[PDB]
């Protein structure tokens, strides 16, 4: 029973390994896409803004 | 400086898949110049002479880039 | 007490379909091709859906929207060519799955014969709209030529043709409905799958020796849902091998170039799945002939239970017609070579004799030599 | 259609074997190898010669209307 | 037709991935070559981090070049420089006055162009460096130039890349054969920038299916040992 | 044997099974990318950006 039963294990195992990466990818094009994570995301500056200045 | 790709073309020239072709192309260009007025053309010759010339070269020419 | 699998309405249906279904013990690897169909089309259900979710159908916006989904969308290139790479999976599917059905005689099921000629026709119809949608050259100028075939029709082509365009050629609202119907069509051929199963389970499935097998019958469940995972993940493997070793096998380069109404290409071929019916159109001079032919070559199929003249159901013991058989399978191959060919000596005469052959085999040549077998038996 | 009514069948027993008393891939190459080329020889003369045909059309057809596309002088 | 050769590319294998240094040096090539007449509309400045650049070195990149920013307070349009997420610069308004500038034909945008012909990288390698001089009994209008590759023959680009037409940075001589290497290898990752994540899904899809196939094929023979291995007998009276 | 300890031990109950399952889908996930990973670094040893990048 052992034997048979590893097998099984193994299988399931992989398997699961396949799902889950399927799965995680379809969850990852719902996700923000790089260009949302590129424009959106900041817009950091130096202090280039002088004193009382509102750029 | 010096290219690979112009050696690698000579080298691959001294082929005889090219020493056939160049000079059948040779003969092409012997005639289409002889004749005064035609539709030909040496296009094919050079294209069979290219066709060789290029397999040895894609052959051997990475090898130096 | 009861078993909740047998006696609750919706599990019962779910155990009289896949459970506790009496299944052939003798069904071959060739049966596993309707649980892949299955299979494919939810593929095909699910990374369309999730390219829908990025997908925008104007033609300012469709080639760049397929861009932006296979560079920028988080996987987005796995899903692209997933679904492309599954509908040619879908099509190899389904023509082994109708040439077994040729084979051994299963279309003698009328009903599930009938009701999958239809499913052929409609998944033929959902892969052509869909393979428009990105809007490149061969999207539209395929579309061009096919739709175009349509002002064949005697007295209402042009007419009809317009209409399904919505305008005076291929364009912004041509490429918006089909969309549409893109998105709608597989849920239909679901509902056509779900009937289809329905009535098949009416008989169940026939075997590779012809000859019913209810003394011989085995439940469905431990034996055929793991032969058809097998036979899943083997397909998974060559699906996978597409869409991560050659993406664009099956393809073309010319849909990567977005639409051109003034050029077109020096090649306006369908997909591969087409060209078998590509060149028999092309084979006949006449433009209707042509579309009534190439209309035919997949009307025939309704035929075939009326063209049966042996004693005997399937092919397995009938080795004349075996022959035929795969002469038809051959005719099939040099027709899709033919139609990814130029119009151009050789391949006219060659396309005009495939054409020819593919009616006299299925019309001809296997009734007779069926008629002929009959004899050698000595019934 | 349901198990318990689908034949009359009389005078026939079946002996099997658990599973787990079993192998799964008995004989798998000794047996295995000989089963598929006799499978192999069986049906390869019903099978092959139209994909024979096929590849000379095909060779044929290619190699001639490449053939078409030299010139030919004149 | 002359159809190109195989060249044996570094990403070539099944498993083989591109070579970035080559994809970087492409980039050279390309945005102080080819940029002048070919855009490149669905590649920005941010796909180069990670790839042949770093975030500093394309965010510079990017600064190098002014584009066009939205209107102001005032309605004006105005121009800044760069930035990661800025695609690459178009170098002309619209298409006529790209086909205006190079006497009627409109080069065509890069980001697919491998992809878009057949022949691929190697078509592309084989058209930059099959420039020779026209046959006996073959004339072309002023403009156009003998390629044996281009179909026609007759293409309406000049030979643009040369021995020493740009310098590269690592130091490589520019040679032309060099040039074009490393600007094809920069245009097959521009049409296909998952080729290298693609090929270590593929390596591990394969190792999964070597795994996986052995064990269902295993299940599926455990589960039908019983009818494999079943005995009939008939008895009848 | 050591397979009749496993089953005894982790197979035998179906929720110690799936327990098992679990654990090892965690581990193997780590091991095999990690494997798999260095054989696909290894075949394209130098061409990536992470055996370059440390120039610039
Ligand atoms: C040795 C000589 C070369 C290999 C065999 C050549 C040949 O013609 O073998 C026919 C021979 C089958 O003859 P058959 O038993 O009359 O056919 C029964 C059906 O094929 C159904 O038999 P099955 O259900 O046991 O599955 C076998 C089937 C499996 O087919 C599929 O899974 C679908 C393949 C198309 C997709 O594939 C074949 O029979 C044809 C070959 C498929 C590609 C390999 O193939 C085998 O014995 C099985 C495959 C062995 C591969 C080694
Ligand atoms: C588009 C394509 C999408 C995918 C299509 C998938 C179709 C179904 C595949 C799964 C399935 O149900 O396969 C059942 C089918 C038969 O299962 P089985 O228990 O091995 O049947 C043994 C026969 O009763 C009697 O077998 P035998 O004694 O004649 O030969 C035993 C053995 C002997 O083979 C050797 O010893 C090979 C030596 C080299 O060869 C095989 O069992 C062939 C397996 C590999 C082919 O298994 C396969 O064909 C496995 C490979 C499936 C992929 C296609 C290969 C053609
Ligand atoms: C395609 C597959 C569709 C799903 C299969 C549908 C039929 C099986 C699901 C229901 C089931 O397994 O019920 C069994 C059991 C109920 O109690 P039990 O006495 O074990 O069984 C009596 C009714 N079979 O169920 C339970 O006891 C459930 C226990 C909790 C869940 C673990
Ligand atoms: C397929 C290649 C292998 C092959 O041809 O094997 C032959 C084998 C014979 O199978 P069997 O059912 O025993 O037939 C009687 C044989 N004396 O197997 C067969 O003949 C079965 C093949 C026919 C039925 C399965 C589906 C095949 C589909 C082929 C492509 C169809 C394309 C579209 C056609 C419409
Ligand atoms: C080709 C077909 C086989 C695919 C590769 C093996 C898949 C896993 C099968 C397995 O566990 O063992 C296969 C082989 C023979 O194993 P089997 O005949 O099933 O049983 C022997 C022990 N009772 O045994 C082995 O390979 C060693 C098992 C330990
Ligand atoms: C369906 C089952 C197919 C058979 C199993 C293949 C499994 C291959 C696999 O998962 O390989 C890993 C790969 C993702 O690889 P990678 O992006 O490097 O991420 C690794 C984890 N960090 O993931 C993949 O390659 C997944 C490819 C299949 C995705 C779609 C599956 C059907 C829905
Ligand atoms: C000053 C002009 C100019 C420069 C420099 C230039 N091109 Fe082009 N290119 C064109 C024009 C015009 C065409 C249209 C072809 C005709 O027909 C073209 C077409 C192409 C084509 C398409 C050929 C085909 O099969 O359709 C490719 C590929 C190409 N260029 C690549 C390059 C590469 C790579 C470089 C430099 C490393 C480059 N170009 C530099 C003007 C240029
Ligand atoms: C939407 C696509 C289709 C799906 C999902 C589908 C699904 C199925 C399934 C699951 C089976 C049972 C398993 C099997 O025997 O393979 C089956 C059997 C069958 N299908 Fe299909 N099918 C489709 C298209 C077709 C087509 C195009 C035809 C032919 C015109 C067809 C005709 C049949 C026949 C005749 C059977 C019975 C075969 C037999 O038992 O011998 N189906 N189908
Ligand atoms: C019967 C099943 C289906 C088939 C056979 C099918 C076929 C196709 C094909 C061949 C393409 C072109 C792929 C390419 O670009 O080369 C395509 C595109 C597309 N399909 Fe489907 N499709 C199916 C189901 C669906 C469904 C149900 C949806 C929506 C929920 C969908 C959404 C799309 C979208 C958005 C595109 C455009 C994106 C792209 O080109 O990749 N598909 N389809």
């Amino acid at each position: 029973k052992g034997f048979s039963y590893l097998i099984t294990a193994t299988t399931t195992v992989g398997v699961a390994y396949a799902a889950k990466n399927a799965v995680s990818q379809f969850v990852s094009s719902m996700s923000a896409s790089a260009d949302v994570l590129a424009m959106s995301k900041i817009e950091i500056k130096l202090s280039d803004i002088p004193e009382g200045k509102n750029m | 400086l010096v290219d690979p790709l112009t050696t690698v073309r000579e080298q691959c020239e001294q082929i005889e898949k090219c020493i056939k072709a160049r000079e059948r192309l040779e003969l092409c260009d012997q005639r289409v110049s002889s004749r005064s007025q035609t539709e030909e053309d040496c296009t094919e010759e050079l294209f069979d002479f290219l066709h060789a010339r290029d397999h040895c070269v894609a052959h051997k020419l990475f090898n130096s880039l | 007490m009861t078993n909740i699998r047998k006696s609750h309405p919706l599990m019962k249906i779910i155990n009289n379909a896949f459970i506790d279904l009496p299944a052939p013990s003798n069904i071959s690897s060739w049966w596993n091709f309707g649980s892949l169909l299955g299979i494919c089309l939810i593929l095909q259900i699910l990374t369309g859906l999730f390219l829908a979710m990025h997908y925008t159908s104007d033609t300012t916006t469709a080639f760049s929207s397929v861009t932006h989904i296979c560079r920028d969308v988080n996987y987005g290139w796995v899903i692209r060519y997933l679904h492309a790479n599954g509908a040619s999976m879908f099509f190899i599917c389904l023509f082994i799955h109708v040439g077994r059905g040729l084979y051994y005689g299963s279309y003698m099921f009328l009903e599930t014969w009938n009701i999958g000629v239809v499913l052929l026709f409609t998944v033929m119809a959902t892969a052509f709209m869909g393979y428009v949608l990105p809007w490149g050259q061969m999207s539209f100028w395929g579309a061009t030529v096919i739709t175009n075939l349509l002002s064949a029709i005697p007295y209402i082509g042009t007419d009809l043709v317009e209409w399904i365009w919505g305008g005076f050629s291929v364009d912004k609202a041509t490429l918006t409905r089909f969309f549409a119907f893109h998105f709608i069509l597989p849920f239909i051929i679901t509902a056509l799958a779900a009937v289809h199963l329905l009535f098949l389970h009416e008989t169940g499935s026939n075997n590779p020796t012809g000859i019913s097998s209810d003394m011989d019958k085995i439940p469905f469940h431990p034996y055929y849902t793991i032969k058809d995972i097998l036979g899943a993940l083997f397909m998974m493997l060559i699906l996978l091998i597409l869409v991560l070793f050659s993406p664009d096998l099956l393809g073309d380069p010319d849909n990567y170039t977005p639409a051109n109404p003034l050029n077109t290409p020096p090649h306006i071929k369908p997909e591969w799945y087409f060209l078998f019916a590509y060149a028999i159109l092309r084979s006949i001079p006449n433009k209707l002939g042509g579309v009534l032919a190439l209309v035919a070559s997949i009307l025939i199929l309704i035929l075939m239970p009326m063209l049966h003249t042996s004693k005997q159901r399937s092919m397995m013991f009938r080795p004349l017609s075996q022959c035929l058989f795969w002469m038809l399978v051959a005719d099939l191959i040099t027709l899709t070579w033919i139609g990814g060919q130029p119009v151009e000596h050789p391949f006219i005469i060659i396309g005009q004799l495939a054409s020819i052959l593919y009616f006299l085999i299925i019309l001809v040549l296997m009734p007779i030599t069926s008629i002929i077998e009959n004899n050698l038996l000595k019934w | 259609r349901e198990f318990g009514h689908l034949t009359r069948m009389r005078h026939v027993i079946t002996y099997s074997l658990s599973p787990f008393e079993q192998r799964a891939f008995p004989h798998y190459f000794t047996k295995g190898i000989p089963n598929v080329l006799r499978r192999t020889r069986a049906c390869i003369l019903r099978v092959a010669p139209p994909f024979v045909v096929f590849y000379l059309v095909y060779t044929w057809g290619t190699q001639e209307f490449e053939k078409s596309k030299r010139k030919n002088p004149a | 037709e002359l159809h190109a050769p195989s060249y044996p590319w570094s990403h070539r294998g099944l498993l083989s991935s591109l070579d970035h240094t080559s994809i970087r040096r492409g980039f050279q090539v390309y945005k102080q070559v080819c940029s002048s007449c070919h855009s490149m509309d669905y590649v920005a400045y941010r796909h180069l981090v990670g790839v042949c650049y770093t975030e500093e070195e394309a965010k510079a990149l990017a600064e190098e070049v002014e584009v066009q920013d939205g209107p102001n307070e005032d309605g004006e349009m105005f121009m800044r420089p760069g930035k990661l997420s800025d695609y690459f610069p178009k170098p002309y308004p619209n298409p006529e006055a790209a086909r205006a500038a190079n006497n009627g034909a409109l080069p065509p945008d890069l980001s697919y162009i491998v992809r878009a012909r057949h022949g691929g990288e190697d078509y592309v390698f084989s058209l930059l460096t099959g420039y020779c001089e026209p046959p006996t009994g073959v004339s072309l209008r002023e403009g156009l130039y003998f390629n044996p590759y281009f179909p026609g023959q007759a293409i309406a680009m000049a030979p643009p890349i040369y021995n020493e037409v740009l310098e590269f940075d690592d130091g490589t001589p520019a040679t032309m054969s060099q040039v074009a290497k490393d600007v094809c290898t920069f245009l097959r990752w521009a049409s296909e920038p998952e080729h290298d994540h693609r090929k270590r899904m593929g390596l591990k899809m394969l190792m999964m299916m070597g795994l996986l196939l052995p064990l269902v094929y295993a299940m599926k023979r455990h589960k039908w040992s019983v009818l494999k291995s079943r005995k009939l007998a008939y008895r009848p009276p | 044997t050591l397979t009749a300890r496993l089953y005894s031990l982790l197979f035998r109950r179906t929720s110690t099974f799936a327990l098992t399952i679990a654990v090892g889908a965690l581990f193997f996930e780590r091991a095999f990318d990690q494997g798999a990973d260095a054989i696909y670094e290894h075949i394209n040893q130098g061409k990536l950006w992470k055996h370059i990048k440390h120039k610039y």
